[PDB]
């Protein structure tokens, strides 16, 4: 009963102390568990914030429907609708170092791998600085260049990202 | 010095590809060609590859003196592309009904390369064949099937499959609560256990113990609200449970 615990200060929302906002809508949340389980948050409220501007956040770079669920595993600490979704909630996490929902996600992606898309779960385990998952991709496209290289993933991948195609043939070698 | 049997390091799996040939020879009787002489048939083929080109090949009269009386019927390997078959065969003779009666099998694959003919000297007796009772002449044809096999011993294999990864999604979920204590990260309001000092929370206070939640809430959140005084429990005991209701355990 300690997930439901906590996540009765989510969707009851159980006064908090400050309004976040994404893109226009409005959610409600504390500073406590955000700071304590959010190192990003913690530099973020105590340095030129919480003087000025406490009150009011503009949190305008992430979508509602993943937002969502980041702010019920900041709280609740379990993710349930994960797995469907898992493609942005791994870039969420990253973006405020959230590392075990980062390696959940990285799991949920390396177990939903496929010839098809390979070179873009490449490409967002590059940009979104994943090593489990990079490793884990680079093996899949050591083992499945046989059938990826003739999707167009593949080609876009080459033309735009040089270094990822190197470093898996540095890998792929002896 | 030494040298015994060889390994292989890999299972032994073969392909067949089995294909037929039906081949109708109108007006039989009147073909007439005399001791030693063949009558070539059409080339065929498997259909799986072209690149093996087969065709039959009859001597009405068989060829050499041992097969006097006989019919002699040859399989032949017109073209292939410089590599060695290792091809099976039967043959046999379609009768009037339409059941195979005279079928005569390769009891093991032979070698074919192009030009060279494997095949049954003496097949059928000519005059068992024209008795005219037997059947076998059906408006004066005679109808011959082949049924070729192709062995290749080919290896198809696959190697690792390595599997989705990995293990440990480790849980630290007790850290986090240590350190709203250790450090003691700028808590929001004082409580006093006996006149001693501590500051604590009051999100998880209200959250994991209704008694906490009724004396933040009703009648003290407005005036009172930083300072409250627990002034029933010994220090020693309480900070066991107040390192129990947030890190959940007790050591």
């Amino acid at each position: 009963r300690l997930a439901d615990e906590l996540g009765g200060l989510w969707e009851n929302s159980r006064f908090t102390d400050c309004c976040l906002c994404v893109a226009g809508q409005e959610f409600q949340a504390h500073k406590a568990i955000l700071a304590a389980r959010s190192p990003v948050f913690s530099a973020m409220f105590e340095h030129e914030m919480e003087e000025s501007k406490k009150n009011r956040v503009e949190i305008n770079d992430v979508e509602p429907e993943v937002f969502k669920e980041m702010m019920c595993f900041i709280y609740t600490g379990k993710a349930p609708n994960l797995d469907k979704m898992a493609d942005d909630l791994l870039a969420a996490a990253d973006k405020y170092a959230l590392e075990r929902l980062k390696v959940m996600c990285e799991d949920a992606l390396c177990s939903n791998l496929s010839v098809e898309n390979a070179a873009e779960i490449l490409i967002l385990a590059d940009l979104h600085s994943a090593d489990q998952l990079k490793t884990q991709a680079v093996d899949f496209i050591n083992y499945h260049a046989s059938d990826v290289l003739e999707t167009s993933g593949w080609k876009s991948m080459v033309v735009s990202h040089p270094h990822l195609v190197a470093e898996a043939y540095r890998s792929l070698a002896s | 010095s030494s040298g015994p049997v060889a390994e292989s390091r890999c299972y032994t799996q073969i392909k067949v590809v089995k294909f037929s040939y039906m081949w109708t020879i109108n007006n039989f009787s009147f073909c007439r060609e005399e001791m030693g002489e063949v009558i070539k048939s059409s080339t065929f083929s498997s259909g799986a590859n072209d690149k093996l080109k087969w065709c039959l090949r009859v001597n009405p009269k068989g060829l050499d003196e041992e097969s006097k009386d006989y019919l002699s019927l040859y399989l032949l390997l017109v073209s292939c592309p410089k590599s060695e078959v290792r091809a099976k065969f039967k043959f046999s003779i379609l009768n009037a009904k339409g059941e195979e009666t005279k079928a005569m099998e390769s009891q093991r694959a032979y070698r074919f390369v192009q030009g060279k003919d494997w095949g049954f000297k003496k097949f059928i007796r000519r005059d068992f064949l024209l008795d005219e009772a037997n059947g076998l002449l059906p408006d004066d044809k005679l109808t011959l099937f082949c049924e070729v096999s192709v062995v290749q011993d080919s290896v198809n294999i696959s190697g690792q499959n390595t599997m989705n990864m990995v293990k440990v999604p480790e849980c630290r979920l007790a850290d986090e609560l240590g350190g709203l204590w250790e450090n003691s990260r700028f808590t929001d309001c004082c409580l006093c256990v006996a006149g001693q000092e501590f500051q604590a929370h009051k999100a998880i206070l209200a959250a994991r113990s209704p008694v906490f939640s009724a004396m933040f809430e009703h009648e003290m959140e407005e005036s009172k609200k930083n300072r409250v005084e627990i002034n029933d429990v010994e220090p020693e005991v309480f900070k066991e449970m107040m390192c129990f209701i947030y890190t959940g355990k007790a050591p």
